[PDB]
């Protein structure tokens, strides 16, 4: 399986509807064997992006196009065999409209009746000044740009997994991404996890890495992977449930420029979530936040493709971002990678070995089948077995498949 | 008043008469805030945060936004005005305010004269929040001019140091009780 996000911050500006560009991507992302497209928030948001969702019901008032159009879309997908997850937005909500304090705290659901139409009560209840100190108080982080929902509550409860089963049924979306996952505890994401059963679930759980005095990650992040295995584990480890790879992301930024021994623990394993639960983590180069126009935590630009020869020959669930597959100038190289992987049967609990793990060379033999190279060391012909072709190479890569 | 006060370190409530080091709660994040130059910039000097976890960084001032005096105590959800108490090479003001441009496509919180003036000039409105529905004091900061944001640093050396901005992850703070400076 390898998923796909299918949008990047500038989307929404698409002229005509970024639903309708996207009809004319499907026979190309079908065709480089993606298995999961990773849809934009769909509903009402008053910032554009969609992550300040309001009326959760109302697809028609997005500016990646309307409910119409989706269906179309998913209905696209669907006939090619490629699922649809939609990303999730509950931590927090944008209100409809003002109470009796002039705070913009009273919600509409989207629908004429009383779906999602809730008060100040449903509002964590510190955060203020929306809040009306009768809430609960907020299982996880604060958003600060908006109230934070009570979901300890059970009318909220029970109407969102309403609304996330219409998402599946109605529109036919067949799994989710759960956006600020750090917002709201495990628990309360485990109830939405198993009231919905999606087919798949990734939940966007973002810390700070461990850093130095020197301003650069430590060598050892097992504080950090250890917090996503963790609540991989409370939500349910044998269910869909997974995380992004944030520990791998991070490590990854930096390895690639001469420190590529980053790559290799003291254990001889991964160093980030793939070295210990593999099946349960989602790797990526860059996404709407930390790459596109909003750099947050970018890869280095030049180096990429070292980043790509990662994450789709490696265990986990390699995710490919939009820009990198079709705006770049990657595509080829992107897809004969996703070739390489899916003619030999990697999958996300793929055996990884680790052969060299040099300042200027990174060598993997994964499932004895697949041998990965990364960086500038000229020639490594005599560390790679008999028996193993050449596969693909480019820029401080290369990859040899055996037979 | 209403909010609750922000406590320092030895749980007393924070005071507009006093200096602190605004510290991260994790040391595994690095050390205090401090100013530095970057991105290309002699001055403004950027809010920056020093990488080495026993580091202080240098002391902060918070007062209640201008005309808010009345127990000096700062209390959550609160605006609120902040400089470093330090001398700089600039020589220009070292309160802090977001700033209107991009440096390398990212919002920063800088130091200095306010270039553009919006006409709020609410560039310098902050507040402090805490972090999550628990009890523990730990906090995050805000920049308030029109909308609310949180504010985190950017770590990966872009620009010369680490720098607060409009960024992912927030960045999850506690303050330590610094000397009379
Ligand atoms: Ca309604
Ligand atoms: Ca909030
Ligand atoms: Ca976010
Ligand atoms: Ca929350």
């Amino acid at each position: 399986q390898v998923l796909f996000q299918g949008f990047n911050w500038e989307s929404w500006k698409h002229n005509g509807g970024w639903y309708n560009f996207l009809m004319g991507k499907v026979d190309d992302i079908a065709a480089a064997g993606i298995t999961h497209v990773w849809l934009p928030p769909a509903s009402q948001s008053v910032a554009e992006q969609g992550y300040m969702p309001g009326r959760l019901y109302d697809l028609d008032a997005s500016k990646y196009g309307n409910k119409a159009q989706l269906k179309s879309l998913i209905g696209a997908l669907h006939g090619k065999g490629v699922k649809a997850i939609a990303d999730i937005v509950i931590n927090h909500r944008t209100a409809e409209h003002k109470d009796g304090r002039g705070i913009y705290c009273i919600f509409e659901g989207g629908t004429p009746d009383a779906r999602l139409d809730w008060g100040p009560h449903m509002i964590c209840r510190d955060d203020r000044p929306y809040a009306d100190g009768t809430g609960n108080p907020d299982t996880g982080a604060d958003f600060g740009a908006a109230p934070d929902i009570d979901h300890l509550n059970l009318r909220v409860q029970k109407e969102l997994v309403e609304w996330l089963n219409w998402l599946k049924a109605d529109i036919g979306f067949d799994g989710w991404r759960f956006d600020f996952a750090k917002g709201y505890s495990a628990d309360v994401a485990k109830i939405y996890i198993d009231r919905s059963e999606p087919s798949f679930a990734v939940a966007e759980i973002w810390t700070s890495l461990a850093y130095g005095g020197d301003g650069k990650p430590n060598l050892n992040q097992d504080q950090h992977r250890q917090e996503l295995v963790n609540w991989v584990d409370k939500v349910g480890g044998k269910g869909p449930a997974t995380t992004f790879d944030f520990t791998t992301k991070g490590i990854l930024n930096v390895a690639v420029e001469g420190e590529l021994w980053r790559l290799r623990g003291t254990d001889g394993k991964a160093p980030g979530m793939i070295g210990w639960w593999p099946a349960k983590a989602v790797t990526f180069v860059d996404n709407h936040d930390t790459g596109s126009t909003q750099h947050m935590w970018p890869f280095p630009s030049d180096r990429v493709m070292q980043g790509y020869a990662y994450i789709l020959t490696h265990p986990g669930t390699p995710c490919i971002f939009y820009d990198h597959f079709f705006d770049w100038g990657l595509k080829e190289e992107i897809d004969r990678l996703v070739s390489v992987r899916t003619r030999h049967g990697i999958h996300n609990e793929s055996k990884l070995q680790i052969i060299e793990a040099d300042a200027d060379l990174y060598l993997a033999e994964i499932d004895g089948k697949v041998i990965v190279k990364l960086g500038p060391r000229y020639d490594v012909g005599n560390l790679i077995p008999g028996g193993f072709k050449v596969a693909a190479h480019g820029n401080d890569y290369a990859v040899w498949e055996k037979i | 008043a209403d909010p609750p006060p922000v406590h320092d370190t030895d749980g007393h409530e924070l005071r507009a008469d006093a200096n602190y080091y605004v510290l991260s709660a994790n040391r595994a994040h690095g050390g205090g805030l401090t100013m530095a130059p970057g991105h290309g910039r002699h001055c403004p000097l950027f809010v920056s945060q020093d990488p080495n976890g026993q580091h202080d960084g240098f002391p902060v001032r918070i007062t209640p936004y201008g005309v808010a005096p009345s127990d000096k105590i700062i209390r959550l959800s609160t605006d609120v005005r902040i400089s470093f108490r330090a001398y700089t090479t600039c020589l220009q003001s070292t309160e802090w305010h977001i700033d209107s441009e991009l440096a390398a496509g990212r919002r920063h919180v800088i130091t200095g004269p306010v270039k553009d003036p919006s006409p709020s000039g609410r560039e310098n409105a902050f507040r402090i929040e805490k972090y999550s529905g628990a009890e523990v004091h730990e906090y995050k900061l805000m920049s308030c001019g029109d909308w609310c944001q949180d504010l985190g640093v950017f770590r990966d050396l872009k620009g010369g140091a680490w720098f607060l901005g409009a960024t992912e992850p927030y960045h999850v703070v506690v303050f330590k009780k610094a000397p009379p400076a």
